[PDB]
C-alpha cells in the first residue's frame, strides 16, 4: 500500500494519483500523520479547505489528458506524512477505495545530537522482585542509532529490548532501551552503562546500586 | 465540529467489535457520517456511511459484517462489526461526509455523478482482536545539572495499546515527553514518560503521572520523589 517518495527540504514535491480516471473526475487528497486524525487537503480536484496552506494544490479536470497530482511547494519537515488520492470518476463506479498512500519523507534537515537520560531500577520494582534499567534517547537526527548496554566493563548481550526510532512532535527522533535485570544481578555489578552511538559519535551514561 | 471515539480496545476473535463516536458543536441531524479504519501495515479502509435519512450504505469488502447507526438523543454516532478476526484490529476513525456533484453534461441524460469527501475526522480509537485479557500496567517512579533534573514514570507490562499519560494534568505541559512504547517478546507493552524540572523545584514541588489503561481498564498515579 505504501509508496515511498523522498524529497529535499524546501523543494516542490509532486505526488501522482495511483489511479488514472476513466471518465471526468472528482479527486480528493488526504494527509495522514501517524497517530493523528487524517486531514482533507484538496476536494473536488482543486478545492482547498479553509485553513489548509495554499502550499498544497491539485490538478483541475479541464478534460486534458492530465493525471491527478498533488503539488506541495516549499515542502517542510512538517509535511512528512501519508498522502491518499481518493479518485472519483464516471465509468469506475462508487469508489470505496482510498487507494494506497504515498509516504513522503523530507530530507536534509540539520544533524541533531541525541539527549540521553538513564534511570536505575525503582526501589519499588526491586521490592516487586524486578529490575529494569531505562535509557531514553531523544532529539536526534537522522534516525539511525546504536544503543548498547554494558555491565561493568563487558557488553550485556541480552535482557535488552529497544524500540525502533521514530520522529516526535519536534520532528526529531526518539527511542527507548530497556535492560531488565533481577535484583541480585543489579546488586551484583558495581555499575551498568547505556551507550549510544549516533553518526559516529558515542556518548554514554552510567548508574550504580546505591 | 468535534469528534471523539470510544471503544472495547480488546475483542476476541469471532466476537463483535463495537465503537462509538460523540459529536459536539454541530447537530447530528443535518449531516452524513462515516467510519474509516486503519489496520497495521494496511491503508485507510472506507467502511460505510449513514445519511441524514438514517439510511446506510457499506463497502462490499466488509461483507455485511458492518452496521452503522445514529442516536440523536445522545448525539452519538455508532458502529458494530460482527465476527471479528485479527485483521479487524485497527484504529477506527469517525468522520463527517459531504456530498458533491460532478456534472459533465445533461442532468436528465444522467451525465453527472456524486462523490463524498470527509472534511472533519476523529483521532481514532485503538481496537485489538486478541484472545488474551487486558493487563493493567504496574507503574514505577523514576526518580530525579544543566539547572534541570529529569523525572519519569515507568509504565510496565500492559496490554494492549494504548496508554494515556498525563502529568498534574495541565500545569506540567512541558517539557514532558512520553515516549513510544516498546513491544516485549512477552507481547506486553511498556512505555516511559519523563519531564524535565528545576532542581530548585525538586523538593518544594510535586509531580505525578496519570496513567490510563482504558483497555485494562486501569487507573493510577505516582508521586515522583528523589
Amino acid at each position: 500500500y505504501v509508496s515511498p517518495l523522498s524529497v529535499a527540504l524546501g523543494e516542490t514535491a509532486r505526488i501522482s494519483c495511483g489511479r488514472q480516471a476513466l471518465g471526468s473526475r472528482a479527486v480528493q487528497w488526504y494527509q495522514h500523520k501517524p497517530g493523528q486524525a487524517p486531514i482533507l487537503l484538496i476536494y473536488n480536484n482543486q478545492d482547498r479547505p479553509s485553513g489548509i496552506p495554499e502550499r498544497f494544490s491539485g490538478t483541475p479536470d479541464i478534460n486534458f489528458g492530465t493525471t491527478a497530482t498533488l503539488t506541495i511547494s516549499g515542502v517542510e519537515v512538517g509535511d512528512e506524512a501519508d498522502y491518499y488520492c481518493h479518485m472519483w470518476d464516471s465509468r469506475s463506479g462508487f469508489s470505496w477505495s482510498f487507494g494506497g498512500a504515498t509516504r513522503l519523507t523530507v530530507l536534509s534537515q540539520p544533524k541533531a545530537a541525541p539527549s540521553v537520560t538513564l534511570f536505575p531500577p525503582s526501589s519499588e520494582e526491586l521490592q516487586a522482585n524486578k529490575a529494569t534499567l531505562v535509557c531514553l534517547i531523544s532529539d536526534f537526527y537522522p534516525g539511525a542509532v546504536t544503543v548498547a548496554w554494558k555491565a561493568d566493563s563487558s557488553p550485556v548481550k541480552a535482557g535488552v529490548e529497544t524500540t525502533t526510532p521514530s520522529k516526535q512532535s519536534n520532528n526529531k527522533y526518539a527511542a527507548s532501551s530497556y535492560l531488565s535485570l533481577t535484583p541480585e544481578q543489579w546488586k551484583s555489578h558495581k555499575s551498568y552503562s547505556c551507550q549510544v552511538t549516533h553518526e559516529g559519535s558515542t556518548v554514554e551514561k552510567t548508574v550504580a546500586p546505591t | 465540529v468535534q469528534l471523539q471515539e470510544s471503544g472495547p480496545g480488546l475483542v476476541r476473535p469471532s466476537e463483535t467489535l463495537s465503537v462509538t463516536c460523540i459529536v459536539s458543536g454541530g447537530s447530528i441531524s443535518n449531516y452524513y457520517w462515516t467510519w474509516i479504519r486503519q489496520s497495521p501495515g494496511k491503508g485507510l479502509e472506507w467502511i460505510g456511511y449513514i445519511s441524514d435519512r438514517e439510511t446506510t450504505t457499506y463497502n462490499p469488502s466488509l461483507n455485511s459484517r458492518a452496521v452503522i447507526s445514529r442516536d440523536t438523543s445522545k448525539n452519538q454516532l455508532s458502529l458494530q462489526l460482527r465476527s471479528v478476526t485479527t485483521a479487524d484490529t485497527a484504529i477506527y476513525f469517525c468522520a463527517t461526509a459531504r456530498r458533491g456533484q460532478r456534472i459533465y453534461g445533461v442532468v436528465s441524460f444522467g451525465e453527472f455523478f456524486y462523490y463524498y469527501y470527509m472534511d472533519v475526522w476523529g483521532k481514532g480509537t485503538a481496537v485489538t482482536v486478541s484472545s488474551a485479557s487486558t493487563k493493567g500496567p504496574s507503574v514505577f517512579p523514576l526518580a530525579p545539572s544543566g539547572g534541570t533534573a529529569a523525572l519519569g514514570c515507568l509504565v510496565k507490562d500492559y496490554f494492549p495499546e494504548p496508554v494515556t499519560v498525563s502529568w498534574n494534568s495541565g500545569a506540567l505541559t512541558s517539557g514532558v515527553h512520553t515516549f513510544p512504547a516498546v513491544l516485549q517478546s512477552s507481547g506486553l507493552y511498556s512505555l516511559s514518560s519523563v519531564v524535565t524540572v528545576p532542581s530548585s523545584s525538586l523538593g518544594t514541588q510535586t509531580y505525578i503521572c496519570n496513567v490510563n489503561h482504558k483497555p485494562s481498564n486501569t487507573k493510577v498515579d505516582k508521586k515522583v520523589e528523589p
